[PDB]
RNA sequence: AUCCGGUCGAUCCUGCCGGAGCGCGACGCUCUCCCCAAGGACGAAGCCAUGCAUGCCUCAGGACGCGGCGGACGGCUCAGGACAACGGUUGCACCCCCCGUGGCGGUCGCCGGACACCGCUGGCAACCCGGCGCCAAGACGUGCGCGCAAGGGCGGGCCCCGGGCGAGCAGCGUGACGCAGCGACGGCCCGCCCGGGCUUCCGGGGCAUCACCCGGUCGGCGCGGUCGCGGCGCGCCGAGGGCCCGACGCCUGGCGGAGAAUCAGGGUUCGACUCCGGAGAGCGGGCCUGCGAGACGGCCCGCACAUCCAAGGACGGCAGCAGGCGCGGAACUUGCCCAAUGCGCGGCGCGCGGCGGCGCGACGGGGUGCGCGCGAGUCAGGCGGGCCCACCCCGACCCGCCAGGGCAAGGCUGGUGCCAGCAGCCGCGGUAAUUCCAGCUCGGCGAGCGUCGCGCGGCGCUGCUGCAGUUGAAACGCCCGUAGUUGGCCCCCCGCCGCCACGAGGAAACGGGAGCGCUCCAGGCAGGUUGGA
């Protein structure tokens, strides 16, 4: 091409979105933002795909006009805006809060919460960098940045951020057996201990985890999100991270005509 | 073994086949490409042209028979056919500039039965069927 | 483009390779005369669905007892093979698939079932009847002589209570 | 006609309605019109849409948006469902 | 996981010729009802009349105009290009990036004048413009401010090995230059994100009647240029680089993949067109504006073609949507609409796309009766739809196309008399024809049948699985011999290949496949706590 592209085809979507391959040629292209196009979802696919609280485009952007919905405290005027991974999502009007986590599938599920827990937000550091005059920076999955962190938090610990001040009241440390959960890949979505880092010189670190069941699987480093020490920070869905086989969950499927 | 083997030999195997494949005469006539170029309808199911003559051909040797055919240029390329006319009476609607459109005998260029160096045969004369004007279902203007 | 040429379709048939064959060119109609059937198609697609039910289990047998993809489709197979009636239930091994007709397939037609249950003198007036909308399966007029009617679906065949023979 | 039943009712404080899918029951017979039914489903705040007739007759389903307001319907119905129902005909 | 007719007086073979199946187009004949659905690609990337395909929002009643964002995305095509492109897999410690989302914000008293819209006058055939004059800004220009943009000199350890790495990388201090950007409604700058540029490894057409090829060609040093590395360019130095594991040259009616046709297993053939990537806009070149273009619904030039004209001049690019000419065997309406799916600005825009029309390319379902009730049509009301229609619901009326000696299912009368004709192959016809032309009867498939061409199958007649070489076609007259291919037996419990298994990571659609009665079905992703595994 010439430039930038701004469409994107039904067919090109991303699979986890659960696009359906009629009714339309076109599908939303998430806006630039906090979270990259593929780890995403546009605000519109929740409001009018999911919930129903619109039912087309049109009346989808009268509900973000006159501001009904708060994204990480924020009211978000863009349709296309991407949510993501751990962003709270709380509609006043119905007094609905929610948390954006990953099921077993690898899919985005909304998790219900508590006021006494929106006020704060999980971020995963990605790098620590010297910026201007020498100052050192820390950036996080969220493209946020915060200048002057304590010495202590170093690349792929978690920090904890109240969503009023922006500042960092809590940091977990990646180490053996800490509690974590995958947000890519093929193992997306389930929770569990870690039992294993292995370093290999110039290429890729993998991560060798163990569920609640004891269920073993391996990913690669850039995938594994600490969510507490031995406790989960937060509320998860009521799978808790444990993934069926495809036996087992036909045979829940089954129940479910029945 | 008149052939090799051994688990390296994976190159051999394939040079053998490429050179092998142009000794058989289906193969190399249909993939060489000298046939193509020098196939008067080159390489289609059909052509039209107008006629230029009419005439009789001999039978071969056990059959006796005058055959009826015609001569034509061909629109595309200016080259020179014979066509066979089939169907009683048939070679009653050719006059001698009657659009006509021409397709093949079958055996996808080898002359069939009795007629020798005939290879096409006329399927529509002046914009209507041929066999539909046998069997009486439509007629030529006058 | 346009939406359409996003849309699927497929033959369903598959004609045979011999045509012209006395023994089967007559036991394929003694076929046309146990049942109302119009024309050669409808003999074709059954064995067309009947090929495909016997590659699986082909596929499955030459496979080992204990694996999974024998355990799930397998089980699949047979759940739905015997749901249509087209196996019975004392048969529930892999092994019984392989035995199966082309008669058995034909006889879960509703146009037989109605036969069976006798809302019909023949087939032939079977077929007239299913035409004519005059028979509904579980309160839903179905218009369809190769319908294909289901186990649970068999005790609630009847004339439509909507109807001029009601 | 005489049987008229609904579900799926999603209440909508953000656009001021109340969403349902309705399903009506007429065995042997019609049931006449959307005009008709509207009494069972004030009046003049419904909107009903998308109705589907199954094979052979007896069942319909259709689609409910219930406002609470007036001019709400006048804001957040597109324009050519308030000209089917006569309300504005421009 | 199948064969059958044809070489002879008869017989067994080799071997081809012919028949029998599926698909894709074209031609012929014929056609009741409903659902789905392709449609000027096929050595003419030949030429185009007409209309439409890009607009939407700081300073005054409104327009108009200024300013701003977008027009580089979307649509079309397959001409070029064969160690390209393209597919998987790496890297940038050699890079650039608008919007959006976080940060950050220290810089050696309210200024000026003038441009368009507009007034008054003009030129010109028409295209297009001139002169004078009053007037604004979220437009410019200059700037009020706690010094800090680029580049540059020193600040490292002389077995071997946190700010941040696998890796001396990034910052800072200190001497010199410089004075950039942001400030008249506060933003220069920084991280991410998407996108791009190049880049590592493997794959990546045919011809040997193309055996040697290349000379910025292969490497080194130094500068220039670039967003940036690099023979990318230039000066100097050396003689390298590739090849029977097929270089170089030539040819291609050559766009690549995801895929598609065929069908035991192994395979063969095709990749115009739906998604992804590339390239182009009659053919060569050149460029401006911009974050982004070597842009063609932007500009400039040469060439080949057309357009209007008072003859002075001016002016064009449908491989966009319809439509036309030409060409070909071969391909539709100069319709309605932004209601949906999405994109730009926020309210509109949009020949993207949607809805109808033509449409036997092709798919799916149901009829031309049954033992006595229906559908196709007709007229009304619903439902649906941007508006109309089709489907569905309620009310009252009411075949055909090929054959009949064998392959291969199916046999009497008249005419013709090696003529007319048939016949894929065997063969038929010489005035008693199981085959021509007709009548009767009968056979096959059936709203669909026949003919022509091609791909696959048949074919173990291309053979890896798996052919043949005494005499049917076929062992070089013989010996040496390099590349290549192949190579006895033995130690087990290390390393490095291969190999087997299991993982990680990357795209869907297609293909399989779990669950679900669009009345069935080809479908679709539904649905009644759910689901798209
Ligand atoms: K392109
Ligand atoms: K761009
Ligand atoms: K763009
Ligand atoms: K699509
Ligand atoms: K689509
Ligand atoms: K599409
Ligand atoms: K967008
Ligand atoms: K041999
Ligand atoms: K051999
Ligand atoms: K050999
Ligand atoms: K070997
Ligand atoms: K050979
Ligand atoms: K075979
Ligand atoms: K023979
Ligand atoms: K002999
Ligand atoms: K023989
Ligand atoms: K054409
Ligand atoms: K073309
Ligand atoms: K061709
Ligand atoms: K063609
Ligand atoms: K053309
Ligand atoms: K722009
Ligand atoms: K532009
Ligand atoms: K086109
Ligand atoms: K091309
Ligand atoms: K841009
Ligand atoms: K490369
Ligand atoms: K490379
Ligand atoms: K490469
Ligand atoms: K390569
Ligand atoms: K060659
Ligand atoms: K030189
Ligand atoms: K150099
Ligand atoms: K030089
Ligand atoms: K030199
Ligand atoms: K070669
Ligand atoms: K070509
Ligand atoms: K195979
Ligand atoms: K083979
Ligand atoms: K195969
Ligand atoms: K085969
Ligand atoms: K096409
Ligand atoms: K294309
Ligand atoms: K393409
Ligand atoms: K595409
Ligand atoms: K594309
Ligand atoms: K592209
Ligand atoms: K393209
Ligand atoms: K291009
Ligand atoms: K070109
Ligand atoms: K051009
Ligand atoms: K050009
Ligand atoms: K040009
Ligand atoms: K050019
Ligand atoms: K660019
Ligand atoms: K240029
Ligand atoms: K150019
Ligand atoms: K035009
Ligand atoms: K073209
Ligand atoms: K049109
Ligand atoms: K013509
Ligand atoms: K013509
Ligand atoms: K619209
Ligand atoms: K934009
Ligand atoms: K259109
Ligand atoms: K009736
Ligand atoms: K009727
Ligand atoms: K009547
Ligand atoms: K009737
Ligand atoms: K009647
Ligand atoms: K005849
Ligand atoms: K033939
Ligand atoms: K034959
Ligand atoms: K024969
Ligand atoms: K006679
Ligand atoms: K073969
Ligand atoms: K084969
Ligand atoms: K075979
Ligand atoms: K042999
Ligand atoms: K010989
Ligand atoms: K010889
Ligand atoms: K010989
Ligand atoms: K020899
Ligand atoms: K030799
Ligand atoms: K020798
Ligand atoms: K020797
Ligand atoms: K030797
Ligand atoms: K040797
Ligand atoms: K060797
Ligand atoms: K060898
Ligand atoms: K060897
Ligand atoms: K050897
Ligand atoms: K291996
Ligand atoms: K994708
Ligand atoms: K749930
Ligand atoms: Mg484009
Ligand atoms: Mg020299
Ligand atoms: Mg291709
Ligand atoms: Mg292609
Ligand atoms: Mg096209
Ligand atoms: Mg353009
Ligand atoms: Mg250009
Ligand atoms: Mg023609
Ligand atoms: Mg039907
Ligand atoms: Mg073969």
């Amino acid at each position: 091409a010439r430039g930038v592209r701004k469409h994107l085809k039904r067919l090109n979507a991303p699979k986890h979105w659960l696009l359906d391959k009629m009714g339309g040629i076109w599908a939303p292209r998430p806006t630039n933002g906090p979270h990259g196009l593929r780890e995403c979802i546009p605000l519109i696919l929740i409001l009018r795909n999911r919930l129903h609280y619109a039912n087309t485009y049109a009346e989808t952007s009268m509900i973000l006009q006159d501001k009904n919905v708060l994204i990480d405290g924020k009211p978000r005027t863009d349709p296309t805006f991407p949510v993501g991974f751990m962003d709270v999502f709380e509609i006043p009007k119905v007094h609905k809060t929610f948390r954006v986590l990953y099921d077993v599938k690898g899919r985005f599920t909304l998790v219900p919460i508590q006021s006494n827990e929106a006020g704060f937000k999980l971020c995963r550091v990605q790098k620590i960098f010297l910026g201007d005059k020498g100052m050192p920076y820390l950036s996080t999955h969220d493209a946020r940045t915060i200048r002057f962190p304590h010495p202590d938090i170093k690349t792929n610990d978690t920090i904890k951020i109240n969503l009023k001040t922006g500042k960092i009241d809590e940091w977990y440390k990646f180490d053996i057996g800490k509690i974590v959960m995958v947000t890519g890949g093929r193992n997306c979505g389930r929770i569990g201990t870690i039992q294993a880092i292995d370093k290999h010189m110039g290429s890729y670190t993998m991560i060798r985890m163990k569920d609640t069941e004891g269920t073993e699987f391996l990913t690669r480093l850039c995938n594994v999100f600490v969510i507490g020490n031995d406790s989960p920070a937060v509320a998860i869905p009521t799978t808790k991270g444990i993934r069926p086989d495809i036996i087992k969950n036909r045979e829940l499927r089954l129940r479910s005509i029945a | 073994m008149s052939k090799t083997s051994g688990l390296y030999t994976a190159r051999k195997l394939r040079t053998v086949r490429r050179v092998n494949r142009w000794a058989d005469k289906k193969y190399r006539k249909a993939h060489l490409g000298t046939w193509l170029k020098a196939n008067p309808l080159e390489g289609a199911c059909m052509a039209r042209g107008i006629v230029t003559q009419k005439i009789g051909i001999s039978a071969k040797q056990p059959n006796s028979a005058v055959r009826k055919a015609v001569r034509v240029q061909l629109t595309k390329n200016s080259k020179k056919i014979t066509a066979f006319v089939p169907r009683d009476g048939s070679i009653t609607y050719i006059d001698n500039n009657d659009e006509v459109l021409v397709a093949g005998f079958g055996r996808a260029g080898r002359a069939v039965g009795d007629i020798p160096g005939c290879r096409f045969k006329v399927i529509k004369v002046a914009g209507i069927g041929l066999l539909a004007l046998f069997l009486r279902k439509r007629e030529k203007r006058a | 483009p346009r939406i359409s040429r996003h849309r699927n379709s497929s033959k369903t048939y598959s004609t045979p390779k011999k045509p012209f064959t006395k023994p089967r060119l007559d036991a394929e109609l003694k076929l046309c005369g146990e049942y109302g059937l119009k024309c050669k198609r409808e003999i074709y697609r059954a064995r067309y669905m009947l090929a495909k039910i016997r590659r699986t289990a082909r596929n499955l047998l030459t496979l080992d007892e204990n694996d999974i993809k024998r355990r799930f489709e397998g089980a699949a197979l047979l759940r739905r093979l015997h749901m249509l009636g087209i196996l019975d239930e004392e048969k529930d091994q892999l092994d019984y698939v392989l035995g199966l007709r082309i008669e058995d397939i034909f006889k879960r037609r509703l146009q037989s079932v109605i036969v069976e249950s006798k809302l019909a003198k023949s087939v032939h007036h079977a077929r007239n009847m299913i035409k004519a909308r005059h028979i509904s399966v579980g309160g839903q007029i179905v218009n369809i002589p190769s319908y294909m009617v289901r186990i649970s679906n068999t005790s609630r065949v009847a004339i439509a209570d909507t109807s001029s023979l009601a | 006609e005489i049987t008229v039943k609904v579900r799926k009712v999603l209440n909508n404080p953000l656009l001021q309605r109340q969403q349902c899918v309705v399903d009506v029951l007429h065995p042997g017979c019609t049931y006449e019109s959307k005009e008709a039914i509207k009494a069972k489903v004030d009046q003049k705040n419904i909107v009903l849409y998308g109705f589907k007739t199954s094979f052979g007759g007896g069942h319909t389903v259709g689609f409910c948006n219930a406002y609470q307001n007036m001019d709400a319907l006048m804001k957040y119905e597109p324009g050519f469902r308030k000209i089917r129902c006569g309300l504005i005909e421009a």
